[PDB]
C-alpha cells in the first residue's frame, strides 16, 4: 500500500483525507498516528482546531469566572562536570 | 548528511577504512539530527503558541484602521497577506548538486501555507480578541476599545483615542502603506533573514568544493586512486582523502551547531516577541522597537 | 516520564558522547591495533613512532571532537542556566508583569522545585473560564459630557449600563467615582445615551 507525499515516497500508511492533530511529524504538514482492523495512517495535519470569534464593534465577551491552573515548567541549570 | 557516501562515493574500498574511525560517521548524524530536530521545534515554539486557528470575522469595521495589507489575502492560492508576498520575492543549482553527494535539504515539517494560518490566528486574535486569546479563551472586545487600553497601558488616558480615533486612523493607515514600499523598493531590509540562507549555503558548497581538493592525495576522485595504484599504497592514500574529508565534515557540522546555536537565541528572542509584544503589551522600554 | 525529557535528554546527551568518547579508545583509526602496547610489543619502536601518531592523531582528534562538542552543550545549558535565574528572579521573586513567561495566563506566584541537574517551577497562573456576550460602549454621553471609565469598560446585558472590571465581571452602577468627564458627546464614536448615577446629589437633598 504506497502513497506519494510532499517529503517522499511512503509505504504501509493507509492516506486519509481527515485532518486530525500532528502526532508523528514527518515532513512538509504530513502527521502520522496509529489509530484506525489499525492500521498506521498519514495526514495532512490540521494546524489547531478552527474557531471565529464573533466579532461586532459593540460585542464584549468578560469572564464570569476563572480557574487556578498550576502548569509545571521544567529547565536544565547544569550539567554533569567533568575533566 | 549521508556520512559514508559523502566521503566514500561508490567505493567499499574507502567504505571499509572509514569503519576504522568508528563511530564519527553516526556521531555527526547524530549532531546534524539534533540541529534538524528543534529547527522544526523553534518554528514551533515561535508560531503556534495559540490554542486554537482563529479566523478574522467576514466583515471588517475596525473603526478605519484598514487591515486588509496585513491579513490573509482571500484571492491568493496560498493565502499569504498582501506584504507577505513581498518578502517571498525579496528572500531567495543549489537545487540537487548538493543532493549529489549526499547533501539532503529536508522539508521544514511547516510547509509555508501553514505558518501563514499561524500568523494569520495570532493576527486574528490580536485584532478580535484583544491580548486574553493568550491568556485563555478568546474574548470579543471592540478594537477600538481595544486601543483605549493599549493606551492606558502606556500611560496615555483613553479619552486621547476617544477623541483622536479618526485622525489615529490614519496615521495607522497611511503608516502601513509605507511599510510596503520600506519593503519593495529596498532588498537589504531582509539582509538578517538573507545572511541566515546565504551563509548555510555558503557552506554547502565550501563543503563540496572540499571533495575536489587533493589533501595531499595523487587525486580527489575516489576511483582514480584505486584504478592506478594497487591497494597496498592506494590504502594510505585514501587516508588523506578520508581524513581531509572526515575532517571537512566535523568543521562543517561545528559550524552548523555554533550557527544554529545563534538561531537558537534568535528564536527565542522570537518566541519572547511573540509572547510578549504581539500576544500581550511590552512594557519593556525598546524591546518592542 | 516525558515532562522531564528536557532533563533526561540533559543527562543522555552527555553519556551519550561520553560513551561514544569511549568507543573511540577502540578504533584503529588506521594503525594496525587499538591496543597501545600491542603495537609496541608487536614492532620495534621506531615503527611503533610511526603507528602511535594515527593512535595520537585519532584519538587526539575524538578528544577536541568531544570537547568542542561539550563548550556549545554547555553554552546551551549556559543560556538556559541564564533563563532559569531570569525565571528564579523574576517570576518566583516578582511577579511578571510579561505574558507567558511564566506560562498561559495572567502569572500570581511560582514555586521552584529541584531536580537532579535542573531545576522545576510550579507556575501559579489565574485563567478566565465562563464568558457571557455583553453589549458594550466606550463612552457615555450624560448632560452632553463625556463620561469614561476609571479602569473597566462600559458594558450591559442589554438595559442597564454597568461599568465593570476587565479581567472578571463584576458590574456596578455607574457613577462619577466609577467615570471621568473629558471633551463631549460630538466626537466619541459609539457613544450612547444613559444617566450616570451621582454619589452626592441624593446626600443633599435633606
Ligand atoms: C484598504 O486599503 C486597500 C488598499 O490599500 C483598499 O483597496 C483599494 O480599494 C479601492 C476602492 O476605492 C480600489 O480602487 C483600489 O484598487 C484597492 N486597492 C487594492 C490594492 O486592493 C481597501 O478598499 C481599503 N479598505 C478599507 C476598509 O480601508
Ligand atoms: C441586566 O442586569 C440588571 C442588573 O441586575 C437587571 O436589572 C434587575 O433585574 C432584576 C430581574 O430579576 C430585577 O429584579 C431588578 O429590579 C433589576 N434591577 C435594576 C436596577 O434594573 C436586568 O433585568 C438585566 N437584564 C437582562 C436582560 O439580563
Ligand atoms: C441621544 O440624544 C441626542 C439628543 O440629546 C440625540 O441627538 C439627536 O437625535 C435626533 C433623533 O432622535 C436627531 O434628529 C437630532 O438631529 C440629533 N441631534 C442633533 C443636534 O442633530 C441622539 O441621536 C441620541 N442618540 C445617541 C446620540 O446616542
Ligand atoms: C480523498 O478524496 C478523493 C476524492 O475527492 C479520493 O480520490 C481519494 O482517494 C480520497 N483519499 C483517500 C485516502 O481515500
Ligand atoms: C456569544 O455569541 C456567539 C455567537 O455565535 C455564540 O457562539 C456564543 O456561544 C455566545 N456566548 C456564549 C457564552 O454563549
Ligand atoms: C457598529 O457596526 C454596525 C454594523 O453592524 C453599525 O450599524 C453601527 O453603526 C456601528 N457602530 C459604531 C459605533 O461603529
Amino acid at each position: 500500500n504506497v502513497f506519494q507525499t510532499r517529503a517522499g515516497c511512503l509505504i504501509g500508511a493507509e492516506h486519509v483525507n481527515n485532518s486530525y492533530e500532528c502526532d508523528i511529524p514527518i515532513g512538509a504538514g504530513i502527521c502520522a498516528s496509529y489509530q484506525t482492523s489499525q492500521s498506521i495512517i498519514a495526514y495532512t495535519m490540521s494546524l489547531g482546531a478552527e474557531n471565529s470569534v464573533a466579532y461586532s464593534n459593540n460585542s464584549i465577551a468578560i469572564p464570569t469566572n476563572f480557574t487556578i491552573s498550576v502548569t509545571t515548567e521544567i529547565l536544565p541549570v547544569s550539567m554533569t562536570k567533568t575533566s | 548528511v549521508d556520512c559514508t557516501m559523502y566521503i566514500c562515493g561508490d567505493s567499499t574500498e574507502c567504505s571499509n577504512l572509514l569503519l576504522q574511525y568508528g563511530s564519527f560517521c553516526t556521531q555527526l548524524n547524530r549532531a546534524l539530527t539534533g540541529i534538524a530536530v528543534e529547527q522544526d521545534k523553534n518554528t514551533q515554539e515561535v508560531f503556534a503558541q495559540v490554542k486554537q486557528i482563529y479566523k478574522t470575522p467576514p466583515i471588517k469595521d475596525f473603526g478605519g484602521f484598514n487591515f486588509s495589507q496585513i491579513l490573509p489575502d482571500p484571492s491568493k492560492p496560498s493565502k499569504r497577506s498582501f506584504i507577505e508576498d513581498l518578502l517571498f520575492n525579496k528572500v531567495t543549482d543549489l537545487i540537487c548538486a548538493q543532493k549529489f553527494n549526499g547533501l539532503t535539504v529536508l522539508p521544514p515539517l511547516l510547509t509555508d501555507e501553514m505558518i501563514a494560518q499561524y500568523t494569520s490566528a495570532l493576527l486574528a486574535g490580536t485584532i478580535t480578541s484583544g491580548w486574553t486569546f493568550g491568556a485563555g479563551a478568546a474574548l470579543q472586545i471592540p478594537f477600538a476599545m481595544q486601543m483605549a487600553y493599549r493606551f492606558n497601558g502606556i500611560g496615555v488616558t483613553q479619552n486621547v483615542l476617544y477623541e483622536n480615533q479618526k485622525l489615529i486612523a490614519n496615521q495607522f493607515n497611511s503608516a502601513i502603506g509605507k511599510i510596503q514600499d520600506s519593503l519593495s523598493s529596498t532588498a537589504s531590509a531582509l539582509g538578517k533573514l538573507q545572511d541566515v540562507v546565504n551563509q548555510n549555503a555558503q557552506a554547502l558548497n565550501t563543503l563540496v568544493k572540499q571533495l575536489s581538493s587533493n589533501f595531499g592525495a595523487i587525486s580527489s576522485v575516489l576511483n582514480d586512486i584505486l584504478s592506478r595504484l594497487d591497494k597496498v599504497e592506494a590504502e594510505v592514500q585514501i587516508d588523506r582523502l578520508i581524513t581531509g574529508r572526515l575532517q571537512s565534515l566535523q568543521t562543517y557540522v561545528t559550524q552548523q551547531l555554533i550557527r544554529a546555536a545563534e538561531i537558537r537565541a534568535s528564536a527565542n528572542l522570537a518566541a519572547t516577541k511573540m509572547s510578549e509584544c504581539v500576544l500581550g503589551q511590552s512594557k519593556r522600554v525598546d524591546f518592542c522597537g | 516520564a516525558s515532562a522531564l525529557g528536557k532533563l533526561q535528554d540533559v543527562v543522555n546527551q552527555n553519556a551519550q558522547a561520553l560513551n561514544t568518547l569511549v568507543k573511540q579508545l577502540s578504533s584503529n583509526f588506521g594503525a594496525i591495533s587499538s591496543v597501545l602496547n600491542d603495537i609496541l610489543s608487536r614492532l620495534d619502536k621506531v615503527e611503533a613512532e610511526v603507528q602511535i601518531d594515527r593512535l595520537i592523531t585519532g584519538r587526539l582528534q575524538s578528544l577536541q571532537t568531544y570537547v568542542t562538542q561539550q563548550l556549545i552543550r554547555a553554552a546551551e545549558i549556559r543560556a538556559s542556566a541564564n533563563l532559569a535565574a531570569t525565571k528564579m528572579s523574576e517570576c518566583v521573586l516578582g511577579q511578571s508583569k510579561r505574558v507567558d513567561f511564566c506560562g498561559k495566563g495572567y502569572h500570581l506566584m511560582s514555586f521552584p522545585q529541584s531536580a537532579p541537574h535542573g531545576v522545576v517551577f510550579l507556575h501559579v497562573t489565574y485563567v478566565p473560564a465562563q464568558e457571557k456576550n455583553f453589549t458594550t460602549a466606550p463612552a457615555i454621553c450624560h448632560d452632553g459630557k463625556a463620561h469614561f471609565p476609571r479602569e473597566g469598560v462600559f458594558v450591559s446585558n442589554g438595559t442597564h449600563w454597568f461599568v465593570t472590571q476587565r479581567n472578571f465581571y463584576e458590574p456596578q452602577i455607574i457613577t462619577t467615582d466609577n467615570t471621568f468627564v473629558s471633551g463631549n458627546c460630538d466626537v466619541v464614536i459609539g457613544i450612547v445615551n444613559n444617566t450616570v448615577y451621582d454619589p452626592l446629589q441624593p446626600e443633599l437633598d435633606s
